[PDB]
DNA sequence: GAATTAACTGCCCCCCCCCCCCCCCGTCCGACTGA
DNA sequence: TCAGTCGGACTAGACGGATTCGATACAGTTAATTC
DNA sequence: CCCCCCCTATCGAATCCGTCTACCCCCC
């Protein structure tokens, strides 16, 4: 897809000036392309007319002009859907989890967004032909719930062999908001180096409720999230794989006399939920069926569906 | 005949809106056609073209439109009436202690002013009545003490509320 | 199990560095090394760049990278349960 | 032991009033309803 | 016959607060250096 | 070719967080 940052010395680039890029992040030129003048400039080896010349090399090879609609519906109609599990998920969502956009579950606890995030693992891994990705899938753990039994059962249950699908799964734990950006750099190196399809990061904002408490820490955080967040939007622009975040939940103390009668909204605020693509709102049903909920979408109507979860995974709701 | 004796002129940089005043006004009052000048936005060409390490050139500019206007008005005996634009205090003077907005363009274009107004209108929070909430203030004048009123708009015009200016 | 904050010492950190960490309420290089930058900065006497130095010395000695579910997996596996004294309750955990 | 140089921190005071709901997660049954 | 859906009583209802962020030079105090 | 002497402020940002149970009636 993405082609590598090791072109550009072939249209007039010394080579320590790519090395300083791949330092500073880009590994394609894509992503360079992408990147405004001034991120170009803050690296200590590269000036102004410098800046301006890879700009311009990389606007030669990436195209970024004007285009029909027909092109882009044209493209867009063979993009990959990862199903997930559950035939009323897969129909509510017509065709399953999208690709190139970012997809965000929350909920209360016990609501299933882990066994959710585990099956989209195991399930990533099938062909195109069985609702698959043909990839790789990475997992980004802030708490420390992740298991790879649910994993093995989830490929027993599809048929695969158990130790090819744990192989084929990156895991890398975050202790706080600083070690959790970090890690989207080696995400971008292991990207260009090998084909994946997914990227979970569970759970997205748990370390931003403790690493700034009060309301006089509250723009740093949210200027925090919000470079996050644009740096997970460029990496699936850049190589085209899902994007899915989980979120929590937070009471409606003024309560306003709501019917609800135990309101509670996500996490974040306006900086996420205008950030967001798919939306899904999760909650619990009866015994070990939950109920998810489109709550944000730009071509898929407000519907809901019930799923439940099984010895197996997430699956359909066992009569 | 109202729409035949109202000249409406268009201008994009602050040098097009010097060129405008030094040529095209002076005739207009000469020969007697109209005898008031409104500006409909002074601060916009403005702020569009000087960052805060552009001070010197930006107060030039300001200081010769100022003489120019004021040598205009002196001339002809025309009212000149200037719209202007605001910015937050972001509190970390100028008389404006307790006030969220102040005028903009800094202290060399109030310099220039001989009667400064202000309308303000207060949002839903204090207008949670029903209605818009507007007020007109004086800020200050050499004959005239810092008052204010309330007004409204409607289909007719601006009407100010009786019984509302304040000592 | 863990390493003490004195092997901090023979990375080229000052004694009164690691004697002002250890009085902040770290004692181990895990803990240092989890520790956020503004939480370093938050002590007394420590500057951005010390902050900076300090958090590179200790992940140079903490592995904080990609691995994958394989060996998370075989990590796992010997992880200690302790009995709650009842067959029923060990039997359901 | 000490003259000498180098590195981390610091610069500050005003808001004391009080209608305000808003777009449902109600928990569910009685009955309507058209097929 | 048969389940989705409009509309709604269901024994009982009130409650309040909360803070920060600038772009900058020189002295004070503590820590490292070679004679 | 040489002399003596100066200037002026700017922009707004960004949500969080659940507590508390009460109270008996009625004969063949
Ligand atoms: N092997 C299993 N078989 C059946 N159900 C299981 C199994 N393992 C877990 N569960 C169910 O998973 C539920 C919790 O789901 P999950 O771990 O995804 O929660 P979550 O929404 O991610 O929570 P949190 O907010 O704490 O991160 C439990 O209530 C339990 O019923
Ligand atoms: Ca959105
Ligand atoms: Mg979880």
């Amino acid at each position: 897809g993405p082609q590598p940052i090791s072109r550009l010395e072939q249209c007039g680039i010394n080579a320590n000036d790519v090395k300083k890029l791949e330092e500073a992040g880009f590994h394609t030129v894509e992503a360079v392309a992408y990147a405004p003048k001034k991120e170009l400039i803050n690296i200590k080896g590269i000036s102004e007319a410098k800046a301006d010349k890879i700009l311009a090399e990389a606007a030669k090879l990436v195209p970024m002009g004007f285009t029909t609609a027909t092109e882009f519906h044209q493209r867009r109609s063979e993009i990959i859907q990862i199903t997930t599990g559950s035939k009323e998920l897969d129909k509510l969502l017509q065709g399953g989890i999208e690709t190139g956009s970012i997809t965000e579950m929350f909920g209360e606890f016990r609501t299933g967004k882990t066994q959710i995030c585990h099956t989209l693992a195991v399930t990533c891994q099938l062909p195109i032909d069985r609702g698959g990705g043909e990839g790789k899938a990475m997992y980004i753990d802030t708490e420390g719930t992740f298991r790879p039994e649910r994993l093995l059962a989830v490929a027993e249950r599809y048929g695969l062999s158990g130790s090819d699908v744990l192989d084929n799964v990156a895991y890398a734990r975050a202790f706080n908001t600083d070690h959790q950006t970090q890690l989207l750099y080696q995400a971008s190196a292991m990207m260009v180096e090998s084909r994946y399809a997914l990227l979970i990061v569970d759970s997205a904002t748990a370390l931003y409720r403790t690493d700034y408490s009060g309301r006089g820490e509250l723009s740093a955080r949210q200027m925090h999230l919000a470079r996050f967040l644009r740096m997970l939007l460029r990496l699936a622009d850049e190589f085209g794989v899902a994007v899915v975040i989980t979120n929590q939940v937070v009471a409606q103390v003024d309560g306003a006399a709501m019917f609800a009668a135990d309101p509670k909204k996500p996490i974040g605020g306006n900086i996420i939920a205008h950030a967001s693509t798919t939306r899904l709102y999760l909650r619990k049903g009866r015994g070990e069926t939950r109920i998810c909920k489109i709550y944000d979408s730009p071509c898929l109507p407000e519907a809901e569906a019930m799923f439940a979860i099984n010895a197996d995974g997430v699956g359909d709701a066992k009569d | 005949r109202f729409g035949s004796q109202i000249f409406i002129e268009h201008v994009a940089d602050v040098d097009t809106l010097l060129e405008c005043v030094n040529k095209k006004v002076p005739v207009l009052l000469s020969r007697g056609m109209a005898r008031l000048v409104v500006i409909d936005s002074v601060a916009a060409p403005f702020r569009c073209e000087f960052d805060s390490q552009a001070s010197a050139p930006r107060a030039r500019h300001l200081q010769s439109l100022g003489a120019t206007l004021r040598e205009l008005s002196s001339a002809f005996q025309s009212p000149v009436l200037c719209i202007n634009q605001v910015t937050e205090a972001m509190e970390e003077p100028l008389g404006f202690w307790d006030e969220r907005v102040s005028p903009a363009l800094g202290i060399t274009w109030a310099n220039q002013l001989l009667v400064r107004l202000l309308a303000d209108r207060l949002r839903e929070e204090e207008a949670a009545l029903g209605c818009p909430a507007r007020t007109l203030r004086v800020l200050s004048a050499p004959h005239l003490p810092p008052s204010s009123c309330s007004y409204t708009i409607s289909a007719e015009g601006v009407r100010g509320t009786p019984g509302t200016q304040s000592h």
